[PDB]
């Protein structure tokens, strides 16, 4: 919706002289501003905008051009609440989760992974509002089990790994130490066969199919464990209904024998006096 | 560059009755349109803009936009020519990967996927300008052996998958499914102390856990493994070099030993 995490901006690179006003009248050509904050030494501050359409041109729109000698650094600021939800149910929606999560606070956005051809994933997206509500969801979720509909299969919450693929790696920020010229000696190509570099590249590829296997027999071990629950699934039910049943049973067995002792020795007292 | 496949644009809910100079001056704001293919039959459609910033314009301006009482329904097409490429070095970046794999075709934008913190993560992401020029790339780096530095870490290819995140799963969709409704009577919930689904939740919390055990013992295994391979660079270097001048000096030694017999013998 409007003024969301998703709209917050990273502006970067800000002159020394920088002014909350100047800055507010920047974003003029935008709509409301939200919070202003901004570290007049270190150059940079944290920005809120008027909404995601909003977000993304003014990011757009005002990077890259110089300010009083100092081209502005205007990227996207990573998520500070999001969270991943996992082993989802085969029957889900988004709106699911954003009425299950609601609990725990508003949520800007949730999304169910989707593939290409439109099966669910099994994961999950969620992006609450603040960090403390994102923390006792978290840990709510990690103590508890918060089931998601009527078959007994709890979702576990994870934080969500923020990867960025947009700027990847720009020749400038990598170090270019002498590491960096020790691996930068001979240029990208194949291997010639029968050498030192194509007999170690298949160790390392061994190593590397090694890797495949490993996850595919973890994969097929934990599959066979959950068909085996699923099939498990109406035995336990019987059986946790049948012990209900016996309990209570028993439970007010007792009260009836309870109750009619209590009668009886009151009118054996009653008729004795 | 222009004209990418990046800017590729999916345009949905579009009416039966519509043409493709209507369809272009709807974009005439944003530039001269470029590629236009429109399915009469499915109403829905593909243009393709001169770069991202005005492809983003575009998705955030026409988006949810009413059109002859049909909802404008703009959002991007799934990159066909996408190939995953992994065990990168910690010094590759964006030029090494486009000049490296240029061989194999042209190259619209390849992106080393980095953490938070900017760090490489090891692998990376390359989309090739044609279909079959990532085929041939991929082929040739599944039968060859690429490198990318000069320690021998061959980048391993597969082809990579799509997943969408701006949207999620539709709930109409979702409802199309008779049980759907009968699942969602019953509430989310925490479930409740002795009740059925409570222990039985106990219970698929403890086979999670043990997933995550296994994943994390093998994930350390692995890294220990990377960890002995990378010890042994040199030893591996000098034996091989050593086995060569050994056979070369065999090879001369059989030489001199047939020659000077061969002389003895004319003397």
């Amino acid at each position: 919706k409007t003024f969301t995490q998703r709209s917050r901006l990273f502006v970067g690179n800000l002159p020394p002289d920088i002014t909350e006003e100047e800055m507010r009248k920047l974003f003029e050509k935008y709509g409301k501003a939200g919070e202003v904050f901004i570290h007049k030494d270190k150059g940079f501050g944290f920005i809120r905008l008027e909404t995601r359409t909003l977000a993304e041109i003014a990011k757009v729109e005002l990077d890259n051009m110089p300010l009083r000698g100092k081209q502005l650094r205007v990227r996207f600021a990573c998520h500070s609440a999001s969270l991943t939800v996992r082993n989802l149910p085969q029957y889900v929606s988004n709106e699911l989760l954003e009425e299950a999560f609601s609990v725990f606070g508003q949520v800007e956005r949730a999304v169910v992974i989707v593939d290409d051809r439109g099966r669910p994933s099994g994961k999950g997206i969620v992006e609450f509002s603040g960090k403390p509500a994102a923390r006792k969801a978290l840990d709510r979720c990690s103590e508890g089990s918060f089931l998601l509909t009527t078959f007994p299969r709890p979702v576990t919450v994870e934080p969500m790994d923020q990867l960025d693929d947009e700027e990847g790696l720009p020749e400038k920020l990598v170090i270019k130490n002498q590491q960096f010229h020790k691996e930068r000696e001979q240029p990208p190509r194949f291997a010639q066969p029968g050498s030192f570099e194509y007999e170690y590249a298949m160790r390392w590829k061994a190593l590397i199919e090694m890797e495949k296997q490993q996850q595919d027999q973890v994969d097929r071990n934990i599959k066979e464990a959950r068909e085996k629950l699923e099939m498990e699934m109406e035995a336990a039910r019987h059986e946790h209904q049948v012990m209900l049943m016996r309990q209570d049973l028993m439970r007010r067995q007792e009260e009836l024998r309870r109750m009619e002792e209590l009668h009886n020795q009151e009118v054996q007292k009653r008729k004795q006096l | 560059k222009t004209y990418t496949q990046r800017c590729r644009l999916f345009v949905g809910n579009l009416p039966a009755d519509i043409t493709e100079d209507e369809f272009k001056r709807l974009f005439a704001k944003y530039g001269e349109p470029g590629e236009v293919f429109i399915n009469k039959g499915k109403g829905f459609g593909f243009i393709k803009l001169e770069s991202r910033a005005l492809a983003e314009i575009a998705k955030a301006e026409l988006d949810d936009t009413p059109m002859r009482g049909r909802q404008l329904r703009v959002r991007f097409a799934t990159h066909a020519a996408a190939l995953s490429v992994r065990n990168l070095s910690p010094y590759v970046s964006n030029e090494l990967l486009e000049e490296a794999f240029s061989q194999f075709g042209p190259i619209e934008r390849a992106v080393v996927i980095v953490d938070d913190r900017g760090r490489s993560t090891g692998k990376g992401i390359v989309e090739f300008a044609s279909k079959p020029a990532a085929r041939k790339a991929f082929e040739r780096c599944s039968e060859g052996v690429f490198l990318l530095t000069t320690t021998p870490r061959p980048v391993i290819v597969e082809p990579l998958e799509q997943l969408d995140d701006e949207d999620g799963l539709p709930e109409k969709l979702a409802q199309k499914n008779p049980m759907y409704q009968k699942e969602r009577e019953t509430p989310p919930r925490f479930a409740q102390h002795g009740t059925f689904e409570y222990e039985y939740s106990q219970r698929w919390k403890s086979l999670d856990e043990m997933e995550k055990q296994q994943r994390e013992q093998v994930e350390k295994n692995m890294k220990d493994a990377k960890d002995k391979l990378e010890s042994e660079m040199e030893d591996a270097y000098h034996e091989h070099q050593a086995n060569l001048l050994r056979q070369d000096l065999m090879r001369r030694q059989e030489e001199l030993r047939r020659m000077e017999e061969l002389h003895s013998q004319e003397m």
